[PDB]
């Protein structure tokens, strides 16, 4: 079974380099081209280059101006993409992809964030229900990098929950709200707590959201 | 590079519908075109290559056609698993290039949003910032105009929207619009309002509060 497994998420400052791996199995590594492709909003999918592991030949998208190096180790059936002189615009999901006629098998992707921002845990603020359906939530504000995880009542509450995608603020920090709709009648008797984890900052927050 | 332009950028369809997505290359690319399907959080999946050949295992409802600059993907009878974003790509010349994608979403009956507004918490205000959150719950179609008014004056440039993917159970969207201000600016004004215009509402709905009440 053809499988391409990439290395984990990376966070870098401008000017640094990143090196992402792609471990191939289930086929003869030396007989197919292996490509790198990235995806971000506003440029979309962008082809970066290929390597042919049989002979180590590689070709790059000229737009990267030599910043990309793709290598392959035929002893371990692993390919690597190193991107140097990183800038914020290099923030994207990076994929390795095998080719035949088209890209037939893809890695799972590797998120690379490039930013001058420093690791910071979120502040978590209640979105109190005010005044037969009530909405309430938590504002998870000013964290870096992605991701955070949000649950309600330790995973007990899932119906009507909407955790919005994060938005990058002008500060370079991320923010999102997570909301839930519940019966208004339940506000006096049922406790609502949002549970927020941000692993990069070692943050675990629980915030009780109560009416005011 | 060769620009690949897809039409439409999105479309709403029902199970059983015939769907047509076109892709125009800015220069001739022969038949060296592929089509892909992508679902949120996942890598693209190959559907068609060499313009018209289905990739191993791809169901016969998918078909590709074209040569030169004009390419078409047709899904003859849409299935539930086919709601996704579709991309074309050329591999005729370098650099290989991709289209911008066409999202195929689920058609359903119009559903007006429920609208809720949240003033900044005292906790947040203690820290020097103020975020006002407007929530639009479970609406369809996606198109919605959400405008902020502060003391009855229309705002520009100080709010951001975020939207969920179409709901697994009722095929609706939900949306947050957040107005972000310094505490200093927030406390100079009284009335904060979000006004929502949507096909499901006979007239725009406003939710508002007076600061501190
Ligand atoms: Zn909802
Ligand atoms: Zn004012």
């Amino acid at each position: 079974q053809v499988q391409l497994v990439q290395s984990g998420a990376e966070v870098k400052k401008p000017g640094e380099s990143v090196k992402v791996s792609c471990k191939a199995s289930g086929y003869t590594f030396t007989t197919y081209y292996l490509h790198w492709v990235r995806q971000a909003p506003g440029q979309g999918l962008e082809w970066m280059g290929w390597i042919y592991p049989g002979n180590g030949h590689a070709q790059y998208n000229e737009k990267f101006k030599g910043r990309v190096t793709i290598t392959a180790d035929k002893s371990t059936s692993t390919a690597y993409m190193e991107l140097s002189s990183l800038r914020s615009e290099d923030t994207a999901v990076y994929y390795c992809a095998r080719s035949w006629e088209g890209f037939d098998y893809w890695g799972q992707g590797t998120t690379v964030t490039v930013s001058s921002a420093s690791t910071k845990g979120p502040s978590v603020f209640p979105l109190a229900p005010s005044s037969g359906t009530a909405a309430l939530g938590c504002l998870v504000k000013d964290y870096f990098p992605e991701p955070v995880t949000v649950s309600w009542n330790s995973g007990a509450l899932t119906s009507g929950v909407h955790t919005f995608p994060a938005v990058l603020q002008s500060s370079g920090l991320y923010s999102l709200s997570s909301v839930v709709t519940v019966p208004s009648s339940s506000l006096g008797t049922q406790t609502y707590i949002c549970n927020v984890n941000h692993k990069p900052s070692n943050t675990k927050v629980d915030k009780k959201v109560e009416p005011k | 590079d060769i620009q690949m332009t897809q039409s439409p950028s999105s479309l709403s369809a029902s199970v059983g519908d015939r769907v047509t997505i076109t892709c125009k290359a800015s220069q001739n690319v022969g038949i060296n075109v592929a089509w892909y399907q992508q679902k949120p959080g996942k890598a693209p999946k190959l559907l068609i290559s060499s313009a018209s050949y289905r990739y191993s295992g791809v169901p016969s409802r998918f078909s590709g056609s074209g040569s030169g600059t004009d390419f078409t993907l047709t899904i003859s009878s849409l299935q539930p698993e086919d709601f996704a974003t579709y991309f074309c790509q050329q591999y005729d010349t370098y650099p290989f290039t991709f289209g911008q994608g066409t999202k195929v979403e689920i058609k359903r009956t119009v559903a007006a949003p429920s609208v809720f507004i949240f003033p900044p918490s005292d906790e947040q205000l203690k820290s020097g910032t103020a975020s006002v959150v407007c929530l639009l719950n479970n609406f369809y179609p996606r198109e919605a105009k959400v405008q902020w008014k502060v003391d009855n004056a229309l705002q520009s440039g100080n709010s951001q929207e975020s939207v969920t993917e179409q709901d697994s159970k009722d095929s609706t969207y939900s949306l947050s619009s957040t107005l972000t201000l310094s505490k200093a600016d927030y406390e100079k004004h009284k009335v904060y309002a979000c006004e929502v215009t949507h096909q499901g509402l006979s007239s725009p709905v406003t939710k508002s509060f007076n600061r501190g009440e």
